[PDB]
C-alpha cells in the first residue's frame, strides 16, 4: 500500500498546485487510516509465532514486526493530520503551519526505509534501508529552506550521519570478510562460541545507536532537534528511533555487552543530568528522548525482551506525540511568538497556561506524570517491564542506576507543568475562534490511551503469549 | 585489506581534522566509501562469491544518490548565506 | 462459606501462577525451523548457483 | 541538633547538597561543547574520540576488569566534574 | 462480559469527547451528536478487542 | 514442472486445511467470494466518504465546500485499490488454511480433478526455466505478509505450492 | 619487468597515501577534488590489478565521470572560502593524529582475525607470505563474465533490491528539486 | 514579574525582542542557553531581497 501512494502521491503532487497541498494531505491520511482498518487481520497469519521469510530471505515478517508496521502506521496518521488540519484559521496559523509541496512524499518515502530497516533479513537490505531512511531525513530537515537554523541542521545532518552510515557499511563488510555471508541467520550459538565476531557486531550496533543519538554522541542530533520547525521535530525525533531500535532489538546481537552496559549508563546520566538546566522546551524534550533510548538499550543486553520493548515504544511513542501536541496547542495563548518555524521556544512563556485553558494543563500533568512513571499510567507499566526484565538478568547495578536516572529527570519533567501552574497577570476572557475538532480529538485519545490503557494490561498479555510464544 | 583500509583511516582523518574547508569534508565522505569498496571488492574475489561484488555495485549507487543530494544541501545552505566559511555548516 | 470463596481465590491465583511458569517455559523453548524461518522452503540446505555445475562439488 | 544535623548534615545529604551537585554536573555537561564555532568540527572530533577511547578501554577490558575501574571513574569525573 | 465491555469502551469515547471538548474551551454537551459518535467508535475498537482476546484463549485451550 | 527443491507438505498455517501455500494471481482473484466484492466496494466509497467527512468536521478554508472531482476521483482510484488489496488477502488466508476454506477447498479438489483429467499439470507450464520457477516462488511465497509495504503476486507458473 | 611488475599493488598502495596526504594539504580545493580524480584512477588501477578491470571501467564511468564532475561544477558555481594549513591552526591535533593513527589502523586489520590473542590478531595481518595456486577445470562452458552474473542475480535472486534501488533514485530526483526549486 | 527560575531554581532569562539586539549577536555562549535567534523576524527582515 505504501509504495503504491509514494507513486500515486508522485504524479497527483507533480499535477497539483500549491494551493492544494492540505488537501492532498487530507487525502493521504484517509488513505493511511483504511489501510490500517482494511488490512488488519492479516494478523493472523502470525498466530503462534510464525515466522515467514520473504523476497528471497531478504526479508522476514513475524507478529513482531507487523506490530512496529502498525505503531508506525498510526504514528504517521497522527503526524499527518498535524499538516493537513488547520489549529485557527486566522493569517498568523497560515503563516506558522503551511506545508510544503513536497513533504508529504518525503514522509512516506522516510516511513518506507523505516518499515524496511525492521523487516530488515540480510545486510544488503539493512543498508539500502538505512540509507533510504537517512537520506529521506536530510531531506525532510532541509525542506523548509528559508530558515537558517534548519539549512545549517540539514548540513550537520548529513555529515554526521554518513560518518555513521559508514560505520555501518564497514562493520557489514567485516562480517562478510570473516562468513563469506550477509545475514545474521547464518550465526548459531556454535559460530558465536567459535569465532570473535564481539567487535564486528558490537561496531554495527555502535553505527546504528549513534544514529539515534545516544551519548556521547548525543548533542548533534539534539542540536538538529532544536533547530528545526518544531511539525518536523515531532516527526524526526521519533520514528529513526523506532526503526533502528526494533531492529537491534530483534537481532538480538549484543547479549550482556559490556561496552553496551557502560554505553547505557551513560546514556542515562547524560539524558538526565544534562536536561536539567535547559530552557528550551525542544531542548528539554530532546533530553529526555534521550533518557527514554537508554532505557530501551538496556532491552538490547537480554534475550525475551519482546514484550517489554514493544510495550516501552508504545507508550513512549503515544506521550511523545501528545507533549508535542499539547506545546503545540499552547502558542495560541502565549505572549511573544519567537519565529514563525518555531513559534515557541522558551519553557517560561508557558507560565500561567493553567488560567487560559485549564484542561490543555490537565493534559499536560497526565503526560509529565506518565513520563516520571506514576501508576496506573502508561509510563509506570513501562518502566515496570523493564525492571522485571533487567532484574530477571542479572543486571542490578544497572537497574540502581535506573531508578537514579528516573527520580533526576523527573525534575525537568516537573519544570512544565511547575510553570504551567502559576499564576499571570493578564489571563483570557472570550475568544471567537475555536481550534480544530479533529486535532483536539485525536490529542485527547492520546490523552484517554494514557490514562486508562492500563484497564487491558492483563487482556494485552493473554493476546501476547499467543501471538509471540 | 591494505589499500583500502588506508584510504579509509586517512580520509576519515582528513574529515576529522578538516580544519580548513566544507569541500574536504565532502570529499573524505567519497573517499572513504571508496576504501570500504576496495577492501569488499579484494574479499569478493578471495572468496570468488558475487555477493560481495553485488554490494559494491549498490555501493557505488548509493554513494551517487548521496553525493547529489549532499550537494543539493550545500546549495540551499548557499542560498541563504551567499558564501561557505571555513566552518561552513 | 467465607474459607470456600477465599479458597477459591487462592485456586485463581496458583492457576494464574501455574500458566505464568508455563508461558515462561515454553517461550523459551526452541522451535522447529519451518515454524522459526520458512514454512515452505523448509530445506536449510543450499544449492548455490547453477551455471558451471561441477560434477562433484555436492557434499553430504 | 535541630540545626547543624537537621538542617545542616541532613539537608547536604538531602535536597540542598543534591541541588548544588546536580548544578555542577548539568554545567559541565552541556558545556562539553561550549567555546567551539563549528559544530561540525567538534562533533567529528567527538566521534573520533569515542571511537579511540573505546578500543583502547575494552583492550584493558580483556587485559584486566580492575584496573579499567578507575579509568571509568576518571572518564565521568571529566565528564561531570 | 462483552455488553460490559461495550459500556466502558463507549465510556472510553465518551470521555475523549468530553476532554477534546473542554480543550477547545467549549460546554460539556456543545455537539451532542459527537458524544454518540464517539462512543460508537470507541465501543468498535473494543468489540475488536474483545473479539481478538476470546479466540486468542480459544486457541490456547484447543492446544490441549 | 519437477520441483528442484525439497518444501513441507501440507503444512498448518491456521486451523484449517492447506489449499495452496503460493497461489496464482489468477486463482486469488477467481475464488473471491462476494464478501471480498463488498470490501472492494465499501473501501471504494469509503475513501471518498472520508474525504468529504473530514472537510465537514474542519474545513480547509473556514467555510465548508464539498471537495473538488479531481480529489474525488483520485480518493476513488486509491479506495479502490485498498480494497483490492483487502479482498486479495482474504482470499489468500484462506488459501493458507488462517481462515476458514471449505467452500474453497472443495473448489480447488474438483479443479485439480479436472486438469489430471486432462493430462495437464496441476499449477500449469511456465515459459520459464525450472531455476527460474524456483526463485519466482522465493520470491512470491508468503509475500501478502508485506501488504503495507509493497505489492507484490505470484504470476509464475511453477509446482511449490506445499501439497502432495 | 618482475621487479616493478610484482610491486604494481604496492605502488598502488603508496601512491594511495601520497595522494590522500594531497588531497587534505591542498591549497585550493578545486586543487583537492583533481587529487580526489587521481585517487580514483589509483583505485581502478588496484581493481584491475586484482582482476576487476569492470569495475575499473565503472568507477571511471560514474564516479569521475558524474560525481567528479558535479563536484567541479559545484565548486565553480559557489563561493568557497578556505584556510591554508599552518601550525597555528593544524600542530594542536598532531598528538591525537598520530594515537588515532596507530589506534585505527592496527584495529582495522584486527577485526579480521579469529584467533584468541590480540597479539596473534594483528599478527595474521601480516601472514601471506605464501602464493595461491591457480587451477583450471571444464566445467563452465558458459561465457559468463562478472557483469553477466551481477544482472543474474540482481534481476532474479534480488528483484526486490534493485526495485527498493529504484525508489532511492527516484529520491535522487524528488529531493534535489524539493529544496533547490521555488514553487509558484 | 518574579524572575524565572529554571528546573533547579537557577536564574532564567525572560526572552522578548529586546534579546534580538546588535550585540547580543555573535555572543559566545552554549547552544542551549544562547538566546540570540538568527531566525528572528526582526533580524531577518530584508534577507535575500
Ligand atoms: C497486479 C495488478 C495489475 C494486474 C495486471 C494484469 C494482471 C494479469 O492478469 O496478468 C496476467 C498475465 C498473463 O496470464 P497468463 O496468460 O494466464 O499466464 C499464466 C502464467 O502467468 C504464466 O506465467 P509463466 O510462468 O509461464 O511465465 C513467466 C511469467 C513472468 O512473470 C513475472 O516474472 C512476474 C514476476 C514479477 C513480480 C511482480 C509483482 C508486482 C510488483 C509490483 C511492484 C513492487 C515493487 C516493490 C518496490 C519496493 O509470465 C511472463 O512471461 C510475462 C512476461 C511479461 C509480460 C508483460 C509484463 C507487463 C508488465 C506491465 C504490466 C502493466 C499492466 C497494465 C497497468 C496495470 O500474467 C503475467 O504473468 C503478466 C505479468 C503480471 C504483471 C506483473 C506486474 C503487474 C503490475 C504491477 C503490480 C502493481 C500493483 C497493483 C496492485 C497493487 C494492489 C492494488
Ligand atoms: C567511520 C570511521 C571509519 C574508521 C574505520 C577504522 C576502524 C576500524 C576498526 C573500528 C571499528 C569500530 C570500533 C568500535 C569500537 C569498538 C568497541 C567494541 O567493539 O566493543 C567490544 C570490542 O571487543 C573487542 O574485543 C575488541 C577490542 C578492540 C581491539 C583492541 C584494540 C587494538 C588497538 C591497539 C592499540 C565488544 O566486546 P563486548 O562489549 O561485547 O564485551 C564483553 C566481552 O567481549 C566478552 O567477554 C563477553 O562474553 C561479552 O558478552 C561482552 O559482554
Ligand atoms: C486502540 C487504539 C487505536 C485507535 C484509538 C484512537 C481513536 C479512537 C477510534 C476512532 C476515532 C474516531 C472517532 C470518530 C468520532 C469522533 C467524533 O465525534 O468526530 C469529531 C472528531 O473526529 C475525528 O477527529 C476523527 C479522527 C480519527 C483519528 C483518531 C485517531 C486517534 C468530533 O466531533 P465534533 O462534535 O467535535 O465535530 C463537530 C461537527 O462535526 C462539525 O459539523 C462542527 O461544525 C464542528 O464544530 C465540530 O465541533
Ligand atoms: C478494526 C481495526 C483496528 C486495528 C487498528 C490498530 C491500530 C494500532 C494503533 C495504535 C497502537 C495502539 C496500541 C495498540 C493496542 C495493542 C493491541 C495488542 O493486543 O497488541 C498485541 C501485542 O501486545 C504487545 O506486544 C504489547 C502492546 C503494548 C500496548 C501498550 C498500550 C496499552 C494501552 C492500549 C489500550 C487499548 C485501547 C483500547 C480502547 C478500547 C498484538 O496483537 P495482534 O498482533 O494479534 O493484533 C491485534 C488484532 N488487530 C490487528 C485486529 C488489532
Ligand atoms: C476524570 C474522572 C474522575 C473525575 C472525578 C471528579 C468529577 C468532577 C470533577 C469536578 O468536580 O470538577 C473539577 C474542576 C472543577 O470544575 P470547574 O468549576 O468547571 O473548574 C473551574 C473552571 N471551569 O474542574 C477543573 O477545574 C479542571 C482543572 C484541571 C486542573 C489541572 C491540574 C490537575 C491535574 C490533576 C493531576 C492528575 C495526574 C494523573 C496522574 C495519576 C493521578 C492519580
Ligand atoms: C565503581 C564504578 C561504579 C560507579 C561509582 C563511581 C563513584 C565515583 C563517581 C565519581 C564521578 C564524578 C562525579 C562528578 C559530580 C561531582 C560534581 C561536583 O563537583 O559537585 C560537588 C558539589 C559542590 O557544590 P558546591 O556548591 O560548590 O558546595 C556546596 C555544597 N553544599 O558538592 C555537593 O553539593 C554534593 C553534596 C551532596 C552530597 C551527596 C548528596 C546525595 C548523593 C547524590
Ligand atoms: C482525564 C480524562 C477526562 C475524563 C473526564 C470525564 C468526564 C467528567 C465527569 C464529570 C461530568 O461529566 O460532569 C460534567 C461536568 C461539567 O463541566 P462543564 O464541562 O464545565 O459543563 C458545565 C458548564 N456549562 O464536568 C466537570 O466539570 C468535571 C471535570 C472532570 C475532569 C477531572 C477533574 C479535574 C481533575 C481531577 C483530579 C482527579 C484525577 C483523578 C483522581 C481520582
Ligand atoms: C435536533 C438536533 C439537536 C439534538 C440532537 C439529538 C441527538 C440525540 C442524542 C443526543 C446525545 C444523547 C446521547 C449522548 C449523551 C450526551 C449528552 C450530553 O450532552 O452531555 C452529557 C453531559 C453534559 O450534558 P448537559 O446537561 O447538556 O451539560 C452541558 C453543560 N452543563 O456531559 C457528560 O456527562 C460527560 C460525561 C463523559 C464521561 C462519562 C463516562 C462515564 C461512563
Ligand atoms: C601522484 C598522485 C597521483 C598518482 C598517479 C596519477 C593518477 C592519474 C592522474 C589523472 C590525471 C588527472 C588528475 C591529475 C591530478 C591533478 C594534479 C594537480 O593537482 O595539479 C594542480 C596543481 C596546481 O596547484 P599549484 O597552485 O600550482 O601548487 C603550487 C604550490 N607551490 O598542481 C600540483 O599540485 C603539482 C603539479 C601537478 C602537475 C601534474 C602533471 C601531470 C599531469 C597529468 C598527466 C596525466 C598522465 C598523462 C602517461
Ligand atoms: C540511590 C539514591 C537514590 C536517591 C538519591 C538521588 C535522587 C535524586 C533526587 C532528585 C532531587 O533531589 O530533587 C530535589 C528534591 C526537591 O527539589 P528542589 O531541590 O527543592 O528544587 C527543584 C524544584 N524547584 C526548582 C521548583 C525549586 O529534593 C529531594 O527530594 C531530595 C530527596 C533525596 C533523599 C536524600
Amino acid at each position: 500500500m505504501l509504495i503504491l501512494a509514494i507513486i500515486s502521491l508522485i504524479t497527483f503532487v507533480s499535477m497539483s498546485k500549491l494551493s492544494d497541498n492540505r488537501a492532498i494531505i487530507r487525502l493521504i491520511n484517509i488513505y493511511l487510516i483504511l489501510v490500517l482498518v482494511l488490512d488488519s487481520f492479516l494478523y493472523l497469519l502470525f498466530l503462534n509465532n510464525q515466522t515467514y521469510t520473504v523476497m528471497g530471505e531478504l526479508l522476514i515478517f513475524n507478529s513482531f514486526t507487523f506490530y512496529i508496521d502498525m505503531l508506525i502506521y498510526f504514528i504517521m496518521i497522527v503526524i499527518s493530520s498535524l499538516y493537513g488540519y488547520n489549529l485557527y484559521n486566522n493569517n498568523l496559523y497560515k503563516t506558522l503551519f503551511e506545508p510544503k509541496k513536497e513533504l508529504i512524499i518525503l514522509f512516506l518515502i522516510n516511513i518506507l526505509g523505516a518499515l524496511l530497516i525492521v523487516h530488515s533479513n540480510d545486510f544488503i537490505t539493512l543498508f539500502v534501508a538505512i540509507e533510504l531512511q537517512s537520506y529521506s531525513i536530510y531531506l525532510i530537515t532541509a525542506i523548509y529552506n528559508s530558515s537558517y537554523k534548519a539549512s545549517k541542521a540539514s548540513m550537520l545532518y548529513f555529515f554526521m550521519g554518513g560518518i555513521l552510515s559508514i560505520l555501518i557499511a564497514y562493520s557489514i563488510n567485516t562480517y562478510y570478510s570473516v562468513l563469506n555471508s550477509y545475514t545474521l541467520h547464518s550465526l548459531d550459538s556454535l559460530i558465536i562460541n567459535t569465532l570473535d565476531l564481539n567487535l564486528i557486531l558490537i561496531a554495527l550496533s555502535l553505527g546504528l545507536l549513534f544514529k539515534i543519538g545516544i551519548a556521547p554522541l548525543h548533542k548533534w542530533l539534539i542540536s538538529i532537534y532544536e533547530n528545526t520547525p518544531i511539525l518536523i521535530t515531532i516527526y524526526i525525533s521519533l520514528i529513526p528511533k523506532i526503526s533502528i531500535l526494533s531492529y537491534l532489538v530483534l537481532s538480538n546481537i549484543s547479549i550482556n555487552s559490556l561496552v553496551i552496559s557502560i554505553l547505557a549508563i551513560l546514556t542515562l546520566l547524560v539524558g538526565s543530568v544534562g536536561g536539567l538546566l535547559q530552557i528550551k522546551i525542544k531542548r528539554l524534550l530532546a533530553f529526555s528522548g534521550l533518557t527514554n533510548a537508554g532505557y530501551m538499550m538496556l532491552l538490547l543486553l537480554l534475550n525475551n525482551n519482546e514484550f517489554s520493548y514493544l510495550y516501552y515504544i508504545t507508550q513512549y511513542s503515544i506521550s511523545h506525540l501528545a507533549i508535542f501536541m499539547i506545546i503545540i496547542f499552547s502558542i495560541y495563548y502565549i505572549n511573544y511568538i519567537n519565529n514563525q518555524y518555531n513559534p515557541i521556544i522558551y519553557v517560561n512563556q508557558l507560565k500561567g497556561l493553567i488560567h487560559d485553558n485549564a484542561y490543555l494543563v490537565l493534559s499536560m500533568a497526565i503526560v509529565v506524570f506518565s513520563f516520571i512513571g506514576i501508576p496506573p499510567l502508561l509510563g509506570f507499566f513501562g518502566k515496570l517491564n523493564i525492571l522485571m526484565s533487567i532484574l530477571n538478568n542479572g543486571y542490578y547495578f544497572i537497574s540502581i542506576v535506573l531508578i537514579v536516572a528516573s527520580l533526576i529527570s523527573a525534575l525537568y519533567y516537573l519544570y512544565l507543568l511547575n510553570v504551567s501552574i502559576q499564576d499571570k497577570n493578564n489571563i483570557l476572557i472570550n475568544s471567537n475562534e475555536t481550534v480544530s475538532s479533529v486535532l483536539s480529538y485525536i490529542l485527547s485519545s492520546l490523552i484517554i490511551l494514557i490514562t486508562f490503557g492500563f484497564i487491558y494490561n492483563s487482556l494485552i498479555i493473554d493476546i501476547f503469549n499467543v501471538y509471540f510464544n | 585489506m591494505f589499500i583500502g583500509t588506508i584510504i579509509l583511516v586517512l580520509s576519515f582523518l582528513g574529515f576529522v581534522f578538516n580544519r580548513r574547508n566544507i569541500i574536504l569534508a565532502f570529499i573524505c565522505l567519497e573517499t572513504m566509501l571508496l576504501g570500504i569498496n576496495l577492501i569488499l571488492l579484494r574479499n569478493s574475489v578471495l572468496f570468488d562469491d558475487i555477493s560481495g561484488s553485488l554490494f559494491a555495485i549498490v555501493i557505488i549507487i548509493l554513494a551517487g544518490v548521496e553525493s547529489a543530494i549532499g550537494l543539493s544541501l550545500l546549495v540551499s545552505y548557499y542560498r541563504l548565506r551567499g558564501v561557505i566559511n571555513s566552518y561552513g555548516i | 462459606d467465607i474459607l470456600n470463596e477465599e479458597a477459591k481465590i487462592v485456586q485463581a491465583l496458583n492457576n494464574q501462577r501455574e500458566l505464568t511458569i508455563k508461558m515462561h517455559e515454553l517461550k523459551r523453548e526452541e522451535k522447529d525451523y519451518a515454524h522459526s524461518y520458512s514454512p515452505l522452503f523448509s530445506d536449510p540446505v543450499p544449492q548455490g548457483g547453477s551455471i558451471g555445475k561441477a560434477p562433484g562439488s555436492s557434499r553430504e | 541538633i535541630a540545626h547543624h544535623v537537621d538542617k545542616g548534615s541532613l539537608y547536604r545529604l538531602g535536597p540542598v547538597g543534591i541541588n548544588r551537585l546536580l548544578n555542577k554536573a548539568s554545567y559541565n555537561v552541556i558545556n562539553l561543547s561550549s567555546n567551539t564555532r563549528s559544530s561540525l568540527s567538534m562533533n567529528s572530533m567527538l566521534i573520533l574520540i569515542t571511537i579511540v577511547s573505546l578500543l583502547l578501554l575494552v583492550l584493558v577490558m580483556n587485559v584486566n576488569f580492575i584496573i579499567v575501574i578507575p579509568v571509568l571513574i576518571s572518564i565521568l569525573y571529566i565528564l561531570f566534574s | 462480559a462483552l455488553f460490559t465491555s461495550l459500556v466502558g469502551a463507549s465510556g472510553l469515547g465518551f470521555a475523549t469527547k468530553f476532554l477534546s471538548n473542554k480543550i477547545r474551551l467549549k460546554p460539556a454537551g456543545y455537539y451532542p451528536l459527537g458524544y454518540v459518535f464517539s462512543g460508537v467508535a470507541w465501543a468498535g475498537l473494543g468489540l475488536v478487542l474483545h473479539n481478538v482476546h476470546q479466540h486468542s484463549l480459544e486457541v490456547l485451550e484447543k492446544k490441549k | 514442472s519437477t520441483p528442484l527443491v525439497k518444501t513441507s507438505v501440507n503444512y498448518s498455517y491456521g486451523d484449517y486445511p492447506l489449499i495452496d501455500a503460493d497461489p496464482h494471481f489468477k486463482r486469488v482473484v477467481g475464488y473471491m467470494r462476494p464478501s471480498d466484492y463488498g470490501v472492494i466496494g465499501l473501501a471504494t466509497a469509503a475513501l471518498p466518504a472520508g474525504i468529504c467527512f473530514a472537510e465537514w468536521l474542519d474545513p480547509v478554508k473556514g467555510k465548508f465546500a464539498r471537495p473538488s472531482v479531481k480529489f474525488l476521483r483520485v480518493a476513488t482510484m486509491l479506495g479502490f485499490a485498498v480494497g483490492f488489496g483487502a479482498a486479495y488477502a482474504r482470499s489468500s488466508l484462506r488459501f493458507f488454511g488462517v481462515t476458514e476454506n471449505a467452500r474453497e477447498y472443495k473448489k480447488d479438489e474438483a479443479q485439480m480433478a479436472a486438469r489430471k483429467a486432462a493430462g495437464l499439470e496441476p499449477y500449469g507450464t511456465s515459459s520459464l526455466t525450472p531455476e527460474l520457477q524456483e526463485i519466482a516462488a522465493k520470491n512470491s511465497a508468503h509475500s501478502i505478509a508485506g501488504l503495507f509495504i509493497f505489492p507484490w503476486f505470484n504470476f509464475v507458473n511453477h509446482p511449490y505450492h506445499g501439497r502432495e | 619487468m618482475m621487479y616493478l611488475t610484482y610491486y604494481f599493488i604496492e605502488i598502488t598502495i603508496f601512491l594511495a597515501i601520497l595522494c590522500t596526504i594531497f588531497i587534505i594539504s591542498a591549497k585550493n580545493p578545486m586543487v583537492s577534488i583533481l587529487y580526489m580524480i587521481a585517487l580514483f584512477v589509483i583505485a581502478a588501477m588496484y581493481l584491475y590489478l586484482i582482476g576487476l578491470g569492470i569495475f575499473s571501467l565503472l568507477y571511471i564511468m560514474i564516479y569521475i565521470g558524474a560525481i567528479a564532475v558535479l563536484f567541479l561544477f559545484i565548486i565553480t558555481l559557489l563561493d568557497i572560502n578556505s584556510t591554508e594549513l599552518s601550525v597555528k591552526s593544524n600542530i594542536r591535533d598532531l598528538p591525537l593524529v598520530l594515537i588515532s593513527l596507530i589506534v585505527l589502523t592496527i584495529s582495522g586489520l584486527m577485526i579480521y582475525s579469529n584467533d584468541s590473542i590480540l597479539i596473534n590478531k594483528l599478527l595474521e595481518a601480516f601472514g601471506n607470505d605464501y602464493n595461491t595456486i591457480i587451477t583450471q577445470d571444464w566445467f563452465n562452458i558458459e561465457n559468463t563474465t562478472l557483469l553477466t552474473t551481477i544482472g543474474n542475480v540482481l534481476l532474479t535472486n534480488n528483484a526486490f533490491i534493485l526495485l527498493v534501488l529504484a525508489i532511492v533514485l527516484l529520491l535522487g530526483i524528488i529531493g534535489p528539486i524539493s529544496i533547490t526549486m521555488k514553487h509558484k | 514579574d518574579p524572575i524565572p527560575s529554571g528546573a533547579l531554581g537557577q536564574k532564567v532569562p525572560h526572552v522578548d525582542e529586546s534579546h534580538q539586539d546588535l550585540l547580543f549577536r555573535t555572543s559566545h555562549m552554549v547552544e542551549d542557553l544562547e538566546t540570540y535567534d538568527e531566525d528572528s523576524p526582526i533580524n531577518t527582515s530584508d534577507a535575500n531581497t
